[PDB]
RNA sequence: ACUCUGGUUUCUCUUCAGAUCGCAUAAAUCUUUCGCACUAAAGAUUUCCGUGGAGAGGAACAACUCUGAGUCCAAUUUUUUGAGGCCUUGCUUUGGCAAGGCUA
């Protein structure tokens, strides 16, 4: 009634490899450490794919859930007990 | 042989008189029900064993039918109700419960939303969306409807009836609009074929009629006139079906005989014993040529007639 | 120790199937009544 | 408020043009309150492209620029509450 | 708001506000439209198609969802 | 209802700030709102001509804010 | 057709379906006290001995249907031979297992104050009548009878409340739903 | 927040029940064991006292509590906007798309 299911899903994202883009375009695949009811995502061991195709690993990011177009989770999560 | 299963196999298990059988439209399993008020599923090829069973009727089963899904199984009642079940594990979804006399009949929308048309001894023609749990619309004929049916639009009802006239009655003009008259007792059993533009009558005149339900309409209705057929002291509720590739007709008669009538010759290409006593209903296989047939006898007769 | 589970059987009673009889009528009596009544009827079947 | 009027004006033929210029043309099914638009028998001109017929669409309540009403409507009695 | 329980695990197109395409088997929603789907194959143009995987699409840039094909077995 | 952004593991640390129309800034985190606006320390601004700028303690809007990097190991 | 052979036509086919698919066409008595008084006071012998069979069931059923020692009277149902052979106390002896722990421990408490009021306690001369003594009419000494208190313990209004009202009933809330 | 089930009690029948069917406990018979069998144990069967469940049938009064079903949010973080306009190429399906640079 209150938490949404894709949240929950989000929430048991963490620990796992999750592929986040961005608003700016800039792709960013590592380790969500942690998140939040908005989507703001502590992540780490980043992966980053910029606009232009360059790779730069940047180790602990914390990204505004705002500026999240969409994130790419694992498929385990298809398994997940809210999805059912 | 031309089918899957054996020759003339019979189907006994039956407590009391079978007023009803049904195919299934997928054409592997099978409905009869009747004064044991009780459904029995049947499976059409194999051994013919009795998989399944439907209790939750406290009067005896009028009218089976099943909609082109083949899912759901609707079942008009003597009591006041009309059940609908669900065929897998076969427990009743829904009872229907508005009509204040004996149910004669009911009939599966197949095309669009799942409405049920019934008729019952009262005179009041109720319609039934499942979602709604009530009655939508309800035609009131002064007399008592044995028999109703949709068309293939299932926009219009067709209720015969002991009025000695088959009475359409349209959804959204809420009237009667014409009247099929030329039967001179009550018609007991209407049919409809699969392309929709048929449809079949028995009555107590001893006659079998065939009209064409249709927006071009050519003025007389009544195009085509069978005989063979009895209806005797017992007055059943003698019913009909039509063939899938809308050939042949069959009407149940009080003479034991399965009959079955040419379309075009309009002449009996089967009259078929073994029965023993007025067979109410007899209906087709949807996809090869095998004939059930019900009858008070307590039994069924499966068959490949071609 | 000895206790081995009860047996499976069809629930018939006995005193059910006494009164389906013609033989016999069902009412409501003192017990002290009925005691009497069943020291004279063992006294009656003895004696018989 | 205003939502409320369109979620009365079930079963219309409207069409809507969206923020990025997409302009669907279809009988409307559900609105949401805010806005949330499921449609039918639709007409979807992505614009810069040829339009394609999809039997369902459900537009999100935040990317509308506007509706189109057709000639026919009667709004005096659907704006009052 | 039963209109999108309606269109769980059906394969549906979701066409977001840069213009991309998420085909992608709608299994979850919420209040703010953010989707779960899974197995999502991204359409963009030049055309070519990417899959992704189990997307989390967040609402603010979804623009329209439509059906591409019924939920399998 | 408004959670604060869960940011002691950011906490007086040199993060890099990307902001919104490419625009990026370096600086010591302090603070912030529920609404994720910060406020940093020892500012850097690090425009895009490549030359740095130094400002000391400035406030961003949450708004603008696109990404953090904790530049020191949390 | 007509409009009389239309409805004349619909009442017989109304009584018709109404008594062909009716529902009974779908596919015990108690005695006064006395009639049984009269049938042992009184009293094709076959019916005699096949009933006369059931003895031991008879002791069983009144020995196990004893009025427990807060009683004076326990009326019970009673299924008897009409020749007067047998007198079976058909009831089955059933108590809520609190209320009847209670009622015995009740009993526990009130015969051992007593025993201690009661300093020389005279039992009950055994057996009680004489063997050539023959067994009383219960209608001509014990039917009016009024008999002497039972032993139900006194139980105080106040912390004995919700239980005083039933305590000492035969089967003390039999009927209350 | 509007509508349709199902009730409860009692009497009886039928079948299943190795589940403390019994929060209690009998008896008979057979076999075995030792004594030398009420004062003794084991195993098995049976009968009784008398249960739970399901199904069915009657008859008494309750009929919508319950078990279900059908039936107040424009100010950062989502849904009341940073949106719209210019330049080069690859192809133009000469409509224009894709990428980048912009300007606001």
């Amino acid at each position: 009634m209150s938490i949404g299911v894709p949240i929950k899903v989000l929430h048991e994202a963490e620990g796992h490899i999750v592929t986040c883009e961005t608003n700016t375009g800039e792709v960013y695949r590592g380790k969500l450490i942690e998140a939040e009811d908005n989507m703001n995502c502590q992540m780490s061991n980043i992966t980053v794919t910029y606009r232009d195709g360059r790779v730069a690993q940047l180790e602990q990011v914390y990204i505004r859930g705002s500026k999240i177009r969409f994130l790419i989770l694992p498929d385990m999560l298809k398994n997940a007990p809210m999805l059912k | 042989r031309c089918s899957s299963l054996q020759p003339i196999m019979l189907l006994s298990g039956h407590e009391g008189e079978v007023y009803c059988c049904k195919f299934h439209p997928n054409g592997s399993t099978l409905a009869s029900a009747g004064f044991d008020r009780l459904i029995l599923l049947w499976n059409v090829y194999g051994d013919c064993d009795n998989y399944a069973t439907l209790k939750g009727h406290s009067g005896a089963v009028m009218e089976l039918h099943y909609n082109t899904d083949g899912s759901m199984l609707f079942s008009a009642s003597t009591d006041k109700t009309v059940a609908v079940w669900d065929s897998e594990t076969g427990e009743r979804v829904k009872r229907l419960k508005g009509h204040t006399s004996f149910v004669n009949s009911c009939y599966p929308a197949r095309r669009g939303p799942q409405l049920v048309c019934t008729g019952s001894d009262d005179g009041t023609v109720k319609l039934w969306d499942i979602r709604k749990k009530a009655a939508i619309q309800t035609f009131q004929n002064t007399y008592q409807v044995l028999a109703v049916t949709f068309n293939d639009t299932s926009d219009q009802i067709i209720s015969g009836g002991i009025d000695n006239d088959i009475k359409v009655w349209d959804l959204r003009q809420n009237k009667l609009t014409y009247t099929m008259r030329g039967h001179a007792d009550s018609v007991t059993g209407l049919s409809l074929s699969s392309e929709g533009s048929y449809l079949l009558s028995n009555a107590m005149d001893n006659t079998v009629r065939v009209w064409d339900v249709r927006p071009f309409a050519p003025k007389e209705r009544c195009v085509k006139i069978f005989q063979g057929n009895v209806h005797n002291f017992e007055k059943n509720l003698l019913r009909c079906s039509w063939s899938p590739d809308g050939s042949k007709i069959a009407a149940g008669s009080a003479d034991r005989f399965v009959y079955v009538w040419d379309t075009t010759s309009r002449r009996i290409l089967y009259k078929l014993p073994g029965h023993a006593g007025s067979i109410n209903e007899v209906a087709f296989h949807p996809d090869e040529p095998i004939i059930i047939s019900a009858s008070s006898d307590k039994r069924l007769y499966m068959g490949e007639i071609q | 120790l000895k206790h081995r589970p009860p047996k499976a059987q069809k629930k018939r009673y006995l005193f059910r199937s006494f009164k389906a009889t013609k033989f016999f009528q069902s009412t409501k009596l003192d017990w002290v009544e009925v005691g009497l009544q069943v020291c004279r009827q063992g006294y009656n079947m003895l004696n018989l | 408020k205003l939502v409320r009027f369109l979620m009365k004006l079930s079963h219309e033929t409207v069409t809507i043009e969206l923020k990025n210029g997409t302009q669907v043309h279809g009988t409307i099914t559900g609105v949401d309150v805010s806005m949330n638009t499921h449609l039918k028998a639709v007409k979807m001109t992505l614009k810069n492209r040829e339009p394609v017929q999809l039997e369902t669409l459900s537009i999100r309540g935040n990317n509308i620029r506007y509706f189109i009403l057709p000639d026919s409507l009667p709004l005096d009695t659907l704006l009052v509450d | 708001s039963s209109k999108m329980l309606q269109h769980i695990d059906y394969r549906m197109r979701c066409i977001l506000q840069d213009g991309r395409i998420f085909i992608g088997t709608f299994k979850a929603f919420d209040k703010h439209m953010n989707l779960i789907l899974c197995d999502c194959d991204e359409f963009r143009k030049r055309e070519e198609k990417r899959v992704l995987g189990l997307v989390l699409l967040r609402g603010e840039n979804l623009v329209s969802m439509t059906v591409e094909g019924p939920p399998p077995k | 209802k408004a959670h604060p952004p869960e940011l002691k593991k950011f906490m007086d640390k040199k993060l890099s700030l990307k902001l919104n129309g490419g625009r990026h800034v370096q600086g010591i985190l302090r603070g912030f709102d529920p609404f994720m606006n910060l406020v940093i320390d020892e500012c850097v601004e690090m425009a895009t001509s490549g030359q740095q700028n130094n400002i000391g303690m400035v406030v961003i809007r949450g708004n603008s804010i696109i990404m953090l990097e904790a530049l020191e190991r949390v | 057709m007509s409009e009389e052979k239309l409805q004349e036509k619909a009442r017989k086919w109304q009584q018709l379906q109404a008594k062909r698919y009716a529902e009974k066409r779908k596919f015990k008595e108690d005695m006064p006290p006395e009639h049984v008084r009269k049938i042992i006071r009184d009293h094709d012998k076959r019916v005699y001995l096949g009933a006369l069979k059931y003895m031991p069931h008879a002791v069983l059923k009144l020995l196990e249907n004893m009025p427990m020692p807060w009683e004076q009277i326990r009326d019970v149902p009673v299924l008897y031979h009409i020749t007067g052979a047998i007198s079976f106390v058909n009831e089955i002896p059933w108590v809520i297992e609190p209320v009847y722990i209670s009622q015995w421990g009740s009993m526990w408490i009130m015969m051992r104050r007593e025993k201690r009021d009661r300093r020389h306690f005279k039992r009950m001369r055994f057996p009680p009548f004489d063997d050539e003594e023959p067994p009383l009419d219960y209608a001509d000494n014990i039917l009016d009878v009024e008999p002497l208190e039972a032993i139900q313990l006194e139980l105080d209004p106040e912390e004995d409340a919700p239980v005083l009202d039933w305590f000492y009933d035969h089967q003390p809330l039999r009927d209350s739903r």
